[PDB]
């Protein structure tokens, strides 16, 4: 027997049912949504982090002429200066004092402890999300994780079960993504060969040992002065500091709905939207036939001093008197009320205490006990304490949201319009056609 | 010192420093009474819901008020309708239920 149901996803929170079979005993079924990764597709484009800038030893042909080549290497910069007689250690390291030329290099690699503190930047794709479920049917629980597309099925071993779409697609990353030592940034870095001196991704390469490493850092040499020899150069900071200066909050305190973000992989864990409709193949065995169940002769339900708050507020009292003694399923009918048992002992004759959560004014809903049912009818208080460390375990309705009283009351105001309107017109009916007869 | 956040339904998540976050949610635990006077129903229906209370509020008054016009007019109308030919005519020995009726 197939039951198809559409639980909320929110974390940790049971979700629980009645599958009602034709000539079977109802049958308890709990599903928790114990955890959930909502895992994108990504693909690195490149890595970056803080250049270091290496300068060749200048070289000197002092009455020859040196031309500039071209190389490989990362934003290779390269000039020829004219007269510059460099001096090192003895006053003179040249002959023929005019036409000196000397040849001015320089380029870029990535820093030694870059292996630590890099950023890779990545390109994300259509989120898939997956939850790890616990589901109770009867006495058995079963573990399974299963991914809610709404076709792969997750299977434990006699119960299948398949869950999706979700409701409300949502995924917290952007397109493009920074990921920094476990933290997550929904940056929009340049597109690999689009490189802009002075910002995130200056340099860029494949991976961190990638030779074919390409920057640009708006690397310019200058003419030397000083007679002594050096190589003067100047050049724009690194990007990636200056990123990292401004790079703001990440995404594990600014992602919506309250989930962890998580790397390797990039994922989102325990996010609370939309609703998940489920469908679940119990086993035939797990039923057991309505003879042998204990039906209740009679049941009546009397509420305790209740309360709707997010944890379980009320209570109720069920005084029944039964036939045998089992293992009565427990549940309620109203979408505005959880019970916190699911089965309960039952004897011959007796009382048996229920908690209970409720979201509206008035505990006004239905309980089943072994499938026969009875109408508690109660009013709930508003909550003593202001905040309080648990989700609300039940969604508020607006019909069952207002209070009897005052449902009577916008019932009876309006009611006193509606007869207005309905005396007028039967008068003005009455007296027409007083008049046709009396014309 | 000391910081203020509001807290939705929905709920919120603070972190102070290197402790691990804690996650607290608001209940629905207006000022008021729902089974109360009619006063007291609307301070709390007002408090969770400004805006819908005060829909609701409108909505109601506007059907009181329309109501009151529609059974004045139609009063009116049935005075015109069973006055107007008696007022046409000598010695008008009308029973004056009518017009005891629909006077005020």
């Amino acid at each position: 027997f197939e039951h198809a149901t559409t639980v909320p996803n929110v974390p940790g929170i049971p979700y629980k049912a009645l599958v009602e079979r034709a000539g079977y005993a109802p049958l308890n079924l709990e599903i928790t949504v114990v955890s959930s990764e909502l895992t994108p597709s990504t693909n690195k484009e490149y890595v970056t982090c803080r250049f270091h800038t290496v300068i060749p030893s200048p070289q000197v042909k002092c009455c020859g002429s040196l031309e500039c080549k071209a190389s490989s290497k990362a934003d290779y910069t390269c000039r020829v200066f004219g007269g510059v007689y460099p001096f090192m250690w003895g006053g003179a390291q040249c002959f023929c004092d005019s036409e000196n030329t000397q040849l001015s290099e320089a380029y870029v690699e990535f820093a030694p402890d870059c292996t630590i503190d890099h950023a890779v930047a990545l390109k994300v794709h259509t989120a898939a999300l997956k939850v790890g479920l616990r589901i109770v049917y009867g006495n058995t629980t079963a573990h399974l994780d299963t991914f809610v597309n709404g076709v792969t099925p997750g299977s434990s071993r006699d119960l299948k079960v398949i869950a999706g779409p979700i409701s409300a697609a949502f995924s917290p990353f952007d397109h493009k993504v920074v990921i920094r030592k476990g933290l997550v940034y929904n940056y929009d870095f340049p597109e690999y060969g689009a490189m802009k001196p002075g910002a995130f991704g200056d340099i860029q390469a494949s991976s961190l040992d990638a030779t074919d490493i390409v920057a640009r850092t708006d690397i310019r040499l200058l003419k030397p002065s000083v007679k002594n020899i050096h190589v003067p150069y100047t050049q724009a900071v690194s990007g990636y500091e200056m990123w990292k200066n401004n790079s703001g909050r990440p995404l594990q305190e600014t992602a919506p709905f309250g989930c962890k973000i998580e790397v390797e992989p990039l994922r989102a864990s325990n996010c609370a939207y939309g609703h998940i409709p489920i469908s679940i193949d119990i086993p035939d065995a797990a039923f057991v036939r309505s003879s042998e169940s204990p039906t209740i002769l009679e049941v009546s339900c009397t509420v305790a001093d209740c309360i709707y708050s997010a944890d379980f507020g009320g209570s109720l009292t069920l005084q029944y008197k039964a036939d045998r003694e089992g293992h009565c399923p427990v549940h309620s009918h109203s979408t505005t009320a959880v019970l916190k048992e699911a089965t309960t002992h039952v004897t011959a004759v007796g009382s048996i205490t229920l908690h209970f959560s409720t979201s509206s004014p008035q505990a006004n809903f239905i309980v089943s006990l072994c499938g026969k049912k009875t109408t508690c009818n109660a009013e709930c208080k508003p909550p003593a304490d202001h905040i309080i460390g648990e989700p609300h375990k039940v969604d508020q309705e607006f019909q069952a949201a207002v209070s009897k009283t005052s449902w009577n009351w916008l019932l009876a105001l309006f009611g006193g319009a509606s007869s207005l309107i309905v005396v007028g017109l039967i008068v003005l009916v009455c007296s027409s056609m007083l008049i046709n007869t009396r014309r | 010192t000391s910081r203020n956040f509001s807290v939705g339904r929905e709920g919120l998540e603070y972190v102070w420093g290197n402790h691990e976050p804690v996650r607290v949610w608001a209940q629905e635990s207006a000022p008021g009474d729902p089974h109360g006077w009619p006063h007291e129903i609307i301070i709390h229906y007002y408090h969770r819901h400004p805006v819908y209370t005060v829909i609701v509020l409108c909505g109601v008054a506007l059907a009181i008020l329309v109501g009151t016009a529609s059974s004045a007019a139609c009063i009116a109308k049935a005075r015109r309708d069973c006055l107007t030919p008696y007022a046409l005519a000598p010695n008008a020995t009308v029973p004056t239920a009518l017009a005891v009726l629909c006077c005020i």
